[PDB]
RNA sequence: GGAGAGUUUGAUCCUGGCUCAGGACGAACGCUGGCGGCGUGCCUAAUACAUGCAAGUCGAGCGGACAGAUGGGAGCUUGCUCCCUGAUGUUAGCGGCGGACGGGUGAGUAACACGUGGGUAACCUGCCUGUAAGACUGGGAUAACUCCGGGAAACCGGGGCUAAUACCGGAUGGUUGUUUGAACCGCAUGGUUCAAACAUAAAAGGUGGCUUCGGCUACCACUUACAGAUGGACCCGCGGCGCAUUAGCUAGUUGGUGAGGUAACGGCUCACCAAGGCGACGAUGCGUAGCCGACCUGAGAGGGUGAUCGGCCACACUGGGACUGAGACACGGCCCAGACUCCUACGGGAGGCAGCAGUAGGGAAUCUUCCGCAAUGGACGAAAGUCUGACGGAGCAACGCCGCGUGAGUGAUGAAGGUUUUCGGAUCGUAAAGCUCUGUUGUUAGGGAAGAACAAGUACCGUUCGAAUAGGGCGGUACCUUGACGGUACCUAACCAGAAAGCCACGGCUAACUACGUGCCAGCAGCCGCGGUAAUACGUAGGUGGCAAGCGUUGUCCGGAAUUAUUGGGCGUAAAGGGCUCGCAGGCGGUUUCUUAAGUCUGAUGUGAAAGCCCCCGGCUCAACCGGGGAGGGUCAUUGGAAACUGGG
């Protein structure tokens, strides 16, 4: 299935993450479908960039975000727009 | 096999093979009957055999043993040869 | 409706039933020296009625494989051989 | 690594004062070792280019790899290659603290910086090669405002260049603008340096 | 050599301890004036001892630093 | 955006090679060696592998065992004891999903394998979203568990019993098949929509709540159709190695008819017909090689490389085969054959590190039989959670890049001592010593992150189901829980200049000279060349120079090399005109006009993944490094235009 998940970038001890749309089977740091944003958990506060338009497009196609990405989308208010669109 | 799951998969694999063979054999048997009834020109038996051939073919598809396209091809082939009788 | 590759070319063989060997010719630049060289590509085409004879300038369109080597169909015979 | 050997002989070998004051060329203004006094030999073009390179390098106390890498960086900047190169060398933190007069010599300065006695915009920076940028304020940490050695330098020091500004009361300097090379050591013929590396 | 090739190798330095069956390490480098001598034996590698009493350019002759 | 130098001679100019100054590395070797950050580390034997781990999960699909025990009887020693089936718990087995991903290697492969641009009206797609319609009625088995035989066991056969969301009939179905009508539209086969008849083909329950106990309902699961998304399959244009001391190759080969087979076109296979197909625009054969993004080099054109990271392909002890499945002809699956290895009681069994560590061997040469699932990502589950040698960390190696140390100031009396000396002196030399100063680092204390987002669980809000004021789903909102790294980073304080500099070179190219020993010996050497009793070239010593926790040597690639010259060279005498003609193919071709639009130029559109190189910003104390935004890139494709030149008429 198509997932919205975190790709780990950066270096030892300084993790940086891209939110990419990817087939579940693909390796974590390998083939992906489309980049949707970035996530820097080490910074204070965690910097989060998301492209709403793209995020919603995939959510509506049925790509499920991973647990952490789901948390990100909630705090950014992406899940609200998704629920409301379906109603 | 080394992994416990692999051992069960080997047993399961052979059991499913046996069952499928019965189902696939019956389906082929039915096709043969229809082809026999066309060589000797017997519409009624051929026409009733064709229903039985259709039965067997579609039964294999329900389970998944034969692909939809493969079944369609068989049925088309058999149905046209039966029209040749009349 | 996407279009297939078209090739205007010249028939070179017609000895096979329903099959013509078209050839397409063009000037391609040489990779290192830049001189334009004659490049010729042969194509097997399908023509059911055997219209095109050896020498005709025929237009062919790409198709699904029709045999081991045939991948095109004769569309028209633009100019018949004299 | 960092040259911890005798200082004067470098000045003597190069025929310029590396401290800028003069005192290394008073008694023996000639190369070190027993062949210095007698010999008055002339240098080839390669010798002159190399000698000029060593003039700038030893003045600022930088190793060759770091020195050469910095030269390439100046390369990309707009304007005169040699001029830009010398601006970067002056921007080194150990140099800037020395020019502001917190240390009598560059070696002393570098040890102040290396040991962590300097602040740059309130934050500790213990790296001599730090490339001070225009606007930043160089200060001494509170723990080291009252170091004997730095007090000495602040009194004796005269003439802080025009591109810098200093406040002996607060012990905090500012890098207000770029040198522009008119202010910088004229002994150096930067033209030779650019040539030296084109080899 | 381990690849079956037979080569002539020059032994640099003053004096050596090589005999037949000594296992040695060779490196590239011809000896200009020795026809057919195209390799050097590395002093101080495998059986070849360093050079005795060598004090300058020791690294080139496999001589450890004396005290 | 492009530098040259030495060397043929008595001297010179040319030609011509050789050598050197630069950059790079998965490097190795010698000497030496303080630390930190970030990367990298079997390049050879795709050689053989001891040992441990690397794929499980679900009790909310199913039965049976085993515990657990609220209470009843219980027999008596107040010491315990059963015998149900409490709840509850555990799972050997059946069943579902997973195991086709993740991970490894580069042996094979010169090929639609790969790159690029298209095409499929010749295709398939579990899980994931959306839409719509359902989930009716019956039945027979079988593992587990028991008993028999073989076997030391492992394990291997037979008789009997029992369940399912396992399996199988029948009912109703929009798919599918046959036949028949229409409507419209393509690129030949044709495509899309509607309609009719006939024939086939579905499904499953589980958990919780509420019930008048019939059942209703939410969620998960199940069946069918249609879309979407994702993934895969096939075809085609073009591109990318050497050899002609490899010239003919092919016989299902090349087409056709028919049948079979495939998810699907197709000699894909077969039978029957015809003799065709490929090739000097390099077929065939031999050799060599995974391909690419990219990386190194260069002014560029080019040349080299294809390690780390990403994409695709191929492979899994060797060879073949098929089964299960949405997906394999399957690394840790099965069958057969071969090579090899292991256990044994000699009855019979068992295995495949090119998974992570590790061992042996080969080699000049490359690591720990480590910690943790805390983070990220997978598989299973309703969830808790289980699994995960993917991954996140730590360990070893100066292997590489970056950063910082090994002290700072003053200091002549220019001390002692070493070296040299024309014996005056010079030189190591402000260098020591002395006085003062610092604590990066080290040592010792104290404090100490971030990386953590969560989830479940309840409690509220909105909304959606529902009979519900029940209970769920979806979104929002409190509260709680969790760190391998690691008491690491980082911070603070105190003590101590104390522990922390080596390597190569100094005749010219090339920055850096003297003394002594040696006497064509010992030796040196990248090139010219040194050395045969005054060696700045050998060895040592002093000093100096170039670098610096590195420094040299060797090996490999590019440059310099215009030395394969497209950019950008030559052939009278330096190497180089065929002994000469005729001539097939090929290459090239006079002038005017018209036409065409293959080459050519041009507009628009599409495409050239991420990382990387370049530009601009920002975060690590700086730098390396990390991150964001752009730029750039093709003899590319679709579709218009121009007509001077080339090509066709």
């Amino acid at each position: 299935a198509v997932k919205i998940r975190l790709k780990r970038m950066g270096a030892k001890k300084s993790p940086f993450y891209r939110i990419v749309v990817a087939d579940s089977r693909s390796p974590r740091d390998g083939r992906f479908i489309e980049t949707v944003g970035t996530y820097n958990p080490v910074a204070k506060p965690a910097e989060v960039k998301i492209d709403e338009e793209l995020a919603l497009k995939w959510l509506q196609t049925g790509a499920k975000p991973s647990d952490t990405v789901r948390n990100l989308f909630s705090s950014q208010g992406i899940m609200e727009k998704f629920h409301n669109a379906k109603q | 096999p080394n992994i416990k799951s692999a051992i069960k998969r080997t047993k399961t694999n052979n059991e499913r093979r046996v069952h499928n063979a019965t189902i696939k054999s019956a389906m082929r048997t039915a096709i043969k009957q229809v082809e026999a009834s066309v060589a000797n020109n017997e519409a009624d038996k051929a026409k009733t055999a064709l229903t039985e051939a259709a039965k067997r073919i579609d039964k294999a598809v329900k389970t998944g043993l034969v692909h939809k396209n493969t079944a369609a091809r068989y049925k088309s082939r058999l149905a046209k040869k039966v029209n040749g009788l009349s | 409706r996407n279009q297939r590759k078209v090739y205007q070319g010249r028939v070179v063989s017609d000895k096979m039933d329903k099959t013509i060997t078209v050839v397409v010719e063009t000037y391609k630049k040489h990779t290192l020296y830049g001189k334009r060289v004659k490049y010729s590509k042969k194509f097997k085409a399908h023509d059911e009625n055997n219209q095109a004879k050896i020498g005709d300038i025929v237009k062919i369109m790409e198709t699904r494989p029709l045999s081991a080597t045939k991948r095109f169909r004769l569309v028209e015979v633009v100019e018949e051989a004299v | 690594a960092r040259y911890t050997g005798p200082s004067w002989k470098l000045s003597r070998r190069l025929g310029i004062s590396l401290s800028g004051t003069g005192k290394e060329l008073e008694k023996r203004p000639y190369a070190p070792g027993p062949h210095g006094p007698g010999q008055r030999k002339k240098l080839s073009e390669y010798g002159l280019q190399l000698q000029e390179k060593q003039k700038l390098r030893h003045m600022y106390g930088v190793n060759e790899r770091q020195f050469r890498t910095l030269f390439d960086k100046a390369g990309k900047l707009a304007g005169k290659h040699g001029e830009n190169f010398m601006i970067l060398l002056d921007s080194r933190l150990d140099n800037v603290v020395y020019k502001l007069g917190l240390a009598r010599t560059r070696r002393q300065a570098r040890q102040l910086v290396n040991h962590g006695h300097i602040l740059v915009d309130g934050s500790r920076v213990d790296i001599p090669s730090y490339l001070v940028k225009p606007g930043q304020t160089i200060g001494v940490r509170e723990k080291s405002r009252n170091l004997s050695i730095i007090k000495e330098s602040v009194e004796v020091n005269n003439f802080v260049p025009e591109y810098l500004t200093f406040d002996a009361e607060k012990l905090e300097g500012t890098f207000t603008r770029l040198p522009e090379r008119s202010e910088l050591a004229p002994e150096i013929n930067e033209a030779l340096i650019v040539e030296f590396y084109s080899r | 050599l381990t690849n079956g090739i037979e080569v002539t190798a020059y032994i640099p330095g003053i004096g050596h301890n090589l005999q037949e069956h000594s296992v040695v390490l060779i490196r590239g480098g011809r000896v200009k004036d020795l026809p057919g001598v195209r390799y050097h034996i590395v002093r101080g590698a495998l059986d070849t001892a360093g050079v005795e009493n060598r004090a300058q350019g020791r690294s080139k002759y496999g001589t450890k630093k004396p005290k």
